[PDB]
């Protein structure tokens, strides 16, 4: 499967980037992400800020340092050998048209289809707030890839060291439906395409499921009867514990 | 510091004497010897002015904060708490709480932390608000 | 006097990443931040220098590398100064040895308050991270430091430069803090995915757990240990509840 | 009525301890889980 694994170091470095560059008014801040992604599983292992300056009435005016990518990459090589160029990061909070022109810059210097990692920095999303995209041909267009945490056995203990189901799943689903609805109302305003095709399809495939849930219930009912037995087996071990206690208690009184 | 100890509870005078020291060394700060000189003057002034709102004393100690010295400021902060113990200013609470959150100096935060606990003395449910802020 | 080093989250994480990856060879780098008064050492950021197997020695600290990197740091608006160095030992604990001492000493002659930070990532799997912070005798504020007081005056007068440990605190930032907890909609997709596939396969999952249960009942008969028999039954019950819940 | 007040003092100590124990069992249990992992 196609997968991205992202270090906490990456995202906390991004957290630091946005304050440490004083980027304000929902402007773009840009850096390079590094790792190993010669394969189709992106492993993101390191990162760096890149000097970036934007104009306040043009975002297609940008200043980005080409020499820095090249020069800092050489320093990266001298330090560890795991820390190759695979992509870049931006502060989001959405995609831009101007994202392409920068993505086009990184394309020469990568050995895979350039990864744009959108790190949201406002921390007002749900779950892992970061969404990962890769530029391919459609013009050129960005496409979502699954983005998940990383682990190194020291690093995960250190993440915890610093800090020391059903309802959620369902809430997040309704949340989705609500968002799908918003988008549709907006489209309807615009009208008076891909989206529509998708909505129709979904519909076709609660209603269709209804009939089959009836079959599931008979199998679930066997499972509940199983539960009934299981409690009784456990109950047997609990009872034993009470007797052992009892013997001790009686002996204690006597002496 | 000690002069405040003896003379606590008769410090009508003792405040007026030490406050002159406080004005002097709000002014002078850069050598180690004056910082310590004022740290004791500030523990000592807070004892002398104990529990009686002398707003003149509140201002003299307050300039010590801005100089941003870990030695003098720890005393200074505690001193303001001792002085304004009882009902105190609405101002005093608010100014002091805020300045703790801004500070990058450790000794000062602790000093102002304890400083607000002191301002509260018999004020009952009316302090409940700052308690939440602090926690 | 009392010294308190705040090591930051993003520093911890760069130190630990690097040091685990270099194994069994040592990795060392420079700690970036600012010194404040005599009571606070902030480590804000950290970068790695080249690697060493020799225990870290004076010939080995790249004069070019630190200068070249800083000049680049400067243009990304990292402008705060070197406050010390951190170094790995995997295999040896969180300590000094004489080679580190000579390294350390040379740094301090440059600075005046520099800290040596040692991580052992073999003791960062003790389910805490063991980390230490050190400085040699260096005085000029440490003149109240190592019924007493004859001792330490004579201790700095008989010998300048002997190790001591320093205290550790971690100060961090709320956005860093929230990021650490949101590690654990992709989320929605995953939990649900397993739930679906569990339900497909349950016909078999049913059968194997009766067999385990059948065994458990039999064992307890012979037995007339207890903890083990209970735990086996507890796992079976837990799993059933989760399975009824799933549909 | 004066009596009642005397009985409230003894009651009040019990209510405060009783509520405190609940909070304690719950902290102890988390700490028990982590510490076992630490040993």
């Amino acid at each position: 499967h196609e997968k991205v694994t992202i270090a906490p170091l990456v995202l906390l470095s991004a957290l630091d980037h946005y304050e440490r560059t004083q980027t304000k008014e929902n402007k773009r801040c840009v850096g390079v992400i590094l790792g190993d992604a010669n394969s189709s599983t992106i492993r993101v292992t390191n990162s760096f800020a890149l000097p970036f300056e934007e104009d306040e009435k043009n975002s297609d005016v940008w200043f980005l340092d080409h020499n820095y990518i090249e020069n800092m990459n050489e320093m990266c090589k001298k330090i560890n050998a795991k820390e190759k160029l695979i992509g870049w990061y931006h502060s989001g909070p959405k995609l831009r048209a101007s994202d392409l022109k920068i993505n086009e810059l990184f394309k020469k210097y990568t050995q895979n289809n350039p990864l744009l990692l959108i790190v949201d920095v406002k921390q007002q999303g749900v779950g892992l707030p970061t969404d990962a995209y890769v530029a391919i041909e459609q013009e050129k267009t960005f496409l979502h890839l699954p983005c998940t945490i990383e682990a190194e056995e020291a690093e995960e203990i250190g993440v915890e060291h610093l800090l020391r189901i059903r309802l959620t799943n369902q809430l997040k689903s309704l949340k989705g439906l609500q968002s799908k609805l918003k988008d549709v109302v907006e489209y309807l305003d615009k009208v008076i395409h891909t989206i529509l095709g998708k909505l129709q399809d979904v519909f076709n495939l609660n209603n269709l499921q209804k009939a089959l849930t009836v079959k599931t219930n008979d199998e679930l009912m066997v499972i509940y009867i199983s539960n009934l037995v299981r409690s009784i087996i456990a109950f047997d071990d609990l009872i034993e514990n009470k007797i052992q206690n009892k013997k001790i208690q009686e002996q204690r009184v006597k002496d | 510091y000690g002069l405040g100890l003896i003379y606590a509870g008769f410090g009508r005078d003792t405040t007026d004497y030490l406050k002159n020291i406080i004005v002097e060394n709000s002014g002078t700060s850069g050598d180690e010897d004056v910082d310590v000189l004022l740290h004791g003057a500030s523990l000592g002034i807070g004892l002398a002015a104990m529990g009686s709102a002398n707003i003149e004393v509140y201002e003299a100690l307050k300039e010590v904060l801005y100089n941003d010295s870990a030695t003098s400021g720890e005393a200074a902060a505690l001193g303001m708490g001792l002085c304004m113990l009882g009902t105190g200013k609405p101002e005093a609470i608010h100014d002091m709480f805020t300045y703790s959150q801004e500070t990058q100096h450790g000794n000062i935060t602790r000093g102002l932390a304890v400083g607000l606990a002191l301002i509260n003395y018999g004020r009952q449910e009316l302090a409940d608000d700052l308690i939440t802020k602090m926690l | 006097t009392k010294e308190t080093v705040y090591i930051s989250s993003i520093a911890l994480l760069k130190m630990l990443k690097h040091g685990r990856a270099g194994v069994p060879m040592e990795v060392m780098g420079l700690m970036l931040g600012e010194f404040v008064d005599d009571y606070t050492v902030n480590v804000v950021d950290v970068f790695a220098m080249p690697q060493s197997g020799t225990g870290v020695s004076v010939e080995a600290v790249d004069d070019v590398f630190q200068a070249k990197m800083m000049d680049m740091l400067k243009q990304t608006g990292r402008d705060q100064m070197v406050v010390g160095w951190y170094h790995s030992h995997p295999g040896f604990g969180c300590w000094l040895s004489s080679v580190d001492v000579n390294t350390q000493k040379s740094f301090e002659q440059l600075n005046s308050r520099a800290v040596a930070v040692v991580v052992d990532p073999i003791q960062s799997v003790k389910g805490k991270v063991v980390i230490d912070a050190f400085r040699l005798i260096d005085t000029g504020a440490l003149i109240n430091n190592l019924l007493n007081k004859a001792n330490i005056q004579a201790l700095i007068h008989g010998l300048n430069r002997h190790y001591y440990s320093l205290n550790i605190d971690y100060h961090k930032t709320a956005k860093e803090t929230k990021m650490l907890m949101n590690l654990h909609y992709e989320e929605k997709e995953e939990s649900n995915l397993a739930a679906t596939k569990s339900m497909v396969k349950i016909a078999e999952q049913y059968s194997k757990r009766i067999e385990e249960e059948k065994e458990l009942t039999e064992e307890e008969l012979k037995t007339r240990p207890k903890k083990h028999l209970s735990e086996t039954a507890d796992e079976t019950l837990e799993n059933n509840i989760v399975s009824v819940l799933t549909a | 009525y004066f009596k009642l007040k005397k009985l409230e003092k003894e009651y009040e100590l019990l209510t405060l301890q009783e509520d405190y124990i609940k909070d304690e069992q719950r902290h102890l249990k988390r700490e028990l889980k982590r510490a076992q992992e630490e040993v």
